[PDB]
């Protein structure tokens, strides 16, 4: 949230899956890096 | 920050003039900000505190 | 407005300078050795009433 | 030294002794919408604590209380300061030009020269009160019956009136006149119209009201002021 | 009795009242004589009110007399501050008259007490009139300095 | 600001104020321009 | 541009001319930095504040060379 | 010049530890008959920085402004224009390409 | 001259869901997202809860306190904890002025003066009407808004379109106009109270800014000297020349008309 | 970083972008572009009517092209000096 993806659904086990099929602009905008990934992994494994 | 260390009598210091008339009393006040003067000082807390 | 209108205002975009509240840039001419003074202020009348 | 904020006494509380924080580029300023301290004090034991709202660029353009946005020399809202003295030009609304003027404003006014004296103002203000006191002190026939007798068919050189019996001003100034007269309920205007009709809670009142007869009445936006023009040939 | 000032903005021709008060007039001529006027900056600029100088300082304070510190002023009834020109003097006090004077820019009638009438400006009155017009910052004092090239007695 | 030493935006400004009437505008406009430009001799014909 | 050598920091931005600067001249007495450039003119700065002292307006073409 | 320009290093330089510097400054202060009244009494105020949050991410956003007018342009100083003529302005005509 | 009333006994909890398939909750900014913008102006449902000064003003825990400000929830009529509540629970009267930053109302008022003009004023511009529109039911109007506005505070100034339902009045003072603004919200005459924009009339901003004049003398003549106050009638009600034989004696507006050290009149006494 | 550009913005006025191998070309001749306009603005003696920039450019291009398919490239009413610093520039990128 914050950046309006709010399509987008983090599970508890750290899955990042749209709730919904997403258009260009939508799969452009929502589009992570590689910080925000490698956090999301890592915490993955913490909760492991 | 003045340099010359002086005995006190002459410290009067008169401005020496005519005594412009248009001010009014805004500026008969010297300030450095726009509401007073306001300078630093050394005050122990527990005076400030009690007072 | 010819029959009866509510009068409709035109419509700006959220991203605009807007070009005719204040000047855009409002840069004034440098002061010179001969005073303006009423060459403006004399006829503010007719800064307003030429336009 | 980034020393002191400008703040008016009034808001300053009546103490003569103080403590208040500063928290540097806690804020944007209302105005320059430039990074900002926040100064905030107690200005007496039961109230939230105050703080400031501008920078110190502003306040010092404005000649301004960064608390109370009351300016230092009259103690009135700068607003109706800026818009009844008309001191001197002011800034535009719009965010760019606004900024880019308070910030070269800022620049030019620390290079020396002040944009606000005083003597202009007291001046100003004698002249704004001098104003005051001064500003206190067959075609028309055929425009008289044209629809005087036909809304009253419907649903009702010189020329005299008259008085029945039958059972720039504001309205308040209605309201605070009609008091003696009886309890009121409404009171309808229009300035244009120049017509005011009142509502009592008995008719008793208002024809007693009307009974006090011998400037007075007793009893689009356009076709309501067909009477009104008459005030010219009453 | 005769001084003329060379300044900045022109000329200026002062005739003393040595009839009237000469110990303070003297003073002035022999101080124009011996000419330290040179490069003293008008200080003091007040539209409608004086022009002041005459301080080597030019700090708004000092300058010395022919007596050295101060003397004592003289004042008698004709003497008035009904126009605009009048050459007068500064004081700090009952008799506190320094080398630094003034001149008058509009007729200032609660002033004719301590201070000392000697001088009427015959010629170059423009001159003052253009001073009141210059360019002064917060304190009643000019930004650009406007010094006295020099002061020649005549 | 932009370029100061276009002699064309130089005359035009002066006349476009002798067009509406403002002599002591255009009068300290020639001082300046002579003050930045000495050397060029169409600003000071135009002045005397 | 003014680079401090060990932080790699610019420090100064001595930006003052209309167009390239074609020329450099730096010394210990001030005028510190002395710049020419595409505008004909030489600006000598002053590098304790980062502000230019004198313009030297003298040249009608780019001044190629500063010694 | 070295203390100016290790000045503004310094500052430049400042710009992730968190900043521990808490000391009360007391300030002398005289009002000045704002809005007439009767002046006020002498105050004297307790200066304390309030400690900044760790975790608080920048607190507003930057925007660029178009940059300011420079200073007047010096006066040009150049010797006397020479002459040309109609030769020599032919000279230097170019063909199109 | 009584306690004030509580007016709702419970508490209004937050539980909706817009548009049941297609909307989901944004954590950052708390409000629903997703599915139609659907109309800005749709959302507004009517208000339940209405009060009226009579039945509900009273005493309060906030009266004490000199610098105490109104019920945001009183207004809007659901200040739920009576007299104990902190704020003031009665009408704002004439000489109720507060600072210029803050509300009158107790919130803050901002510098933009919005878009839709919705919430709060500008510190920056002085008005006092505002913009209330919605039901246009027969041609009185003008009646029914003048009963249904009234009793919220003094009025000044009161225009109703009669081609639709669009009605102006305008207020004596700010916090009587802020206050009506907060109290006849979504409210039954739902209707859409907003801010006045600047006038077009060029002959009504010429008596809106005399009227701004004459606030502006009311506030200054208490400020301007006695001597400058006194002649001012003195002038309009006697003779000029007998006196100014004693001017004379010892004569500028700036010159006279002046206070601070060292000014004429106290170096006339002083003589 | 992300949570600066999250909440302060781009900040993409007053950065730089380094060269990096597809730019090299297109930067090389913004530069020698500038060095032409340059030597252009100097050679033209005072007030010699200075519009001139643009056409030289496209003799210069034109000059190029000719050298890369092996054409003489003689244009009758070009200025001996034009001609000489159009051969030099052209010379330099040919050996680049
Ligand atoms: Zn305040
Ligand atoms: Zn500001
Ligand atoms: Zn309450």
């Amino acid at each position: 949230h914050r950046k309006g993806l709010t399509y987008l659904h983090l599970d508890y086990n750290c899955n990042l899956k749209p709730t919904k099929t997403l258009t260009t602009k939508e799969r452009k905008k929502s589009r992570f890096g590689n910080a925000f990934h490698l956090m999301r992994e890592i915490l993955r494994l913490t909760k492991l | 920050e003045l340099a010359r260390n002086v005995p006190v009598n002459e410290m009067v210091q008169p401005a020496l003039g005519p005594a412009n008339p248009f001010v009014t009393k805004e500026q008969d006040s010297i300030k450095n900000s726009i509401t007073g003067y306001a300078e630093r000082e050394y005050v122990p807390n527990f005076v400030f505190n009690q007072e | 407005k010819a029959a009866g209108i509510n009068i409709k205002l035109f419509r700006r975009k959220k991203n605009e300078m807007d070009y005719n509240a204040s000047i855009p840039f409002e840069k004034k001419p440098a002061i010179g050795f001969y005073d303006t003074s009423e060459e403006d202020r004399q006829n503010f009348r007719e800064k307003r009433e030429a336009d | 030294d980034v020393e002191f904020p400008s703040i008016c006494e009034r808001c300053l509380g009546d103490n003569s002794y103080v403590r208040m924080t500063k928290e540097p580029l806690g804020q944007e300023c209302k105005i320059c919408s430039k990074p900002c301290t926040i100064f905030r004090w107690i200005k007496e034991r039961g109230q939230k604590p105050g703080k400031t709202q501008i920078c110190v660029g502003c306040a010092r353009y404005k000649n301004c209380c960064q608390s109370c946005m009351l300016d230092l020399q009259f103690g009135l809202p700068i607003a109706l300061r800026d818009a009844a003295l008309k001191l001197v030009e002011s800034g535009p609304t719009n965010d760019i030009n606004r900024e880019f003027f308070a910030q070269n404003q800022q620049r030019l006014l620390s290079n020396g020269e002040t944009a606000y004296d005083s003597q202009e103002a007291s001046a100003a203000a004698r002249n704004l009160v001098k104003k005051v006191e001064k500003r206190e002190l067959v075609e028309s026939k055929q425009i008289l019956k044209e629809a005087r007798a036909s809304d009253a068919s419907l649903n009702a050189g010189n020329v005299s009136l008259s008085i029945n019996m039958e059972p720039e001003l504001a309205d308040y100034k209605i309201r605070k006149h009609f008091e003696q007269y009886g309890p009121l309920k409404s009171v309808v205007c229009s300035h244009r119209a120049k017509c005011a009709f009142v509502n009592f809670k008995t008719r008793s009142s208002a024809e007693i009201a009307a009974a006090a007869s011998p400037l007075k009445v007793q009893w689009g936006p356009e076709g309501e002021v067909r009477n009104a023009k008459l005030a010219d040939l009453v | 009795a005769n001084v003329e000032l060379q300044t900045s903005l022109g000329k200026i021709l002062i005739e003393l009242y040595t009839e009237h008060a000469p110990k303070t007039c003297q003073n002035f001529y022999t101080l124009a004589k011996e000419g330290y006027y040179d490069g003293v900056i008008f200080h003091r600029v007040i539209p409608d009110f004086v022009i002041q100088g005459g301080d080597p300082t030019g700090t708004g304070r000092g300058g010395t007399s022919i007596y050295g510190d101060k003397f004592d002023d003289e004042i008698h009834s004709d003497l008035h501050h009904t126009g605009a020109g009048i050459l007068s003097m500064a004081n700090a006090g009952p008799n506190t008259n320094s080398s630094q004077f003034f001149i008058t820019l509009a007729p200032t009638p609660w002033l004719d007490g301590k201070h000392t009438i000697f001088g009427r400006v015959v010629s170059g009155l423009s001159v003052c009139k253009r001073m009141g017009l210059i360019r002064t910052d917060s304190s009643d004092r000019p930004i650009e300095p406007l010094k006295i090239i020099k002061a020649v007695a005549l | 600001d932009v370029d100061s030493t276009y002699i064309p935006l130089w005359l035009k400004y002066i006349e476009c104020e002798m067009k509406n009437r403002n002599i002591n505008h255009a009068r300290n406009l020639f001082d300046r321009a002579v003050t930045q430009l000495p050397r060029v001799d169409k600003l000071w014909y135009k002045y005397v | 541009r003014v680079w401090d050598m060990r932080t790699r920091q610019n420090v100064h931005v001595l930006s003052g001319h209309k167009s390239t600067v074609a020329s450099l001249a730096v010394q210990e007495f001030d005028p510190q930095v002395v710049t020419g450039s595409m505008d004909s003119t030489i600006r000598l700065w002053d590098l304790a504040a980062g502000k230019t002292l004198t313009t030297l307006t003298h040249h009608k073409k780019t001044v190629r060379a500063l010694s | 010049t070295k203390l100016a320009l290790q000045k503004i290093l310094s500052k430049q330089i400042a710009q992730a530890v968190v900043q521990q510097r808490d000391d009360p400054v007391y300030i002398r202060y005289t009002p000045s008959n704002q809005m007439g009244q009767a002046l006020s009494k002498q105050r004297i105020i307790k200066m304390v920085t309030a400690e900044q949050d760790p975790m608080e991410p920048p607190k507003f956003r930057h925007k660029k402004v178009p940059r300011g007018p420079p200073s007047p342009p010096p006066p040009v100083l150049h010797s006397p224009p020479r002459k040309v003529s109609a030769q020599e302005q032919q000279d230097w005509q170019i063909p199109p390409s | 001259k009584q306690p004030a009333r509580k007016q709702i006994e419970t508490r209004p909890e937050y539980e909706m869901e817009p548009e049941q398939p297609g909307q989901v909750y944004n954590l950052w900014y708390n409000k629903w997202s997703g599915g139609m913008r659907q109309d800005p102006l749709k959302s507004q449902v009517k208000s339940e809860t209405r009060c009226v000064i009579s039945r509900d003003s009273g005493y309060t825990k906030a009266d004490k306190n000199p610098g105490s400000f109104f019920c945001l929830y009183f207004a809007r009529g659901m200040c739920s904890e009576g007299s104990k509540c902190e704020y003031l629970h009665r009408l704002p009267k004439d000489t109720d002025f507060f600072n210029a930053n803050v509300d009158c109302f107790g919130r803050e008022k901002h510098a933009d003066y919005r878009d839709d003009m919705g919430g709060v004023g500008s510190f920056l511009r002085q008005n006092y009407t505002l913009y209330v529109g919605g039901i246009t039911p027969t041609d009185d109007i003008e009646e029914i808004v003048s009963r249904h506005f009234a009793e919220w505070g003094d009025i000044e100034r009161i225009r109703v379109l009669n081609s639709r339902g669009i009605a102006f009045i305008t207020y004596l003072n700010e916090a009587n106009a802020q206050f009506a603004k907060e109290a006849m919200a979504h409210q039954s005459l739902c209707l859409n109270v907003r801010w006045a924009t600047t006038d077009p009339n060029p002959a009504s901003q010429a008596r809106n800014q005399r009227r701004l004049e004459e606030r502006a003398a009311n506030a200054v003549k208490k400020l301007l000297p006695k001597q400058f106050l006194l002649d001012l009638e003195e002038t309009k009600n006697g003779k000029s020349g007998n006196r100014k034989r004693k001017l004379e004696l010892e004569p500028s507006d700036d010159l006279l008309y002046a206070d601070g050290a060292n000014s004429v009149h106290n170096q006339l006494a002083a003589n | 970083n992300l949570l600066a550009r999250q909440f302060e913005g781009r900040h993409s006025t007053g950065v730089a972008k380094q060269i990096t191998k597809q730019r090299v070309d297109s930067h090389q001749d913004l530069e020698l572009r500038a060095a032409v306009m340059n030597d252009i603005l100097d050679m033209i003696p005072e007030g010699i009517r200075q519009g001139k920039s643009k056409t030289i450019l496209q003799h210069l291009s034109e000059a190029w092209r000719c050298w890369k398919a092996n054409i003489p490239w003689k244009v009758p009413g070009l200025p001996a000096p034009i001609e000489n610093m159009i051969l030099r520039y052209v010379k330099s990128k040919a050996d680049w």
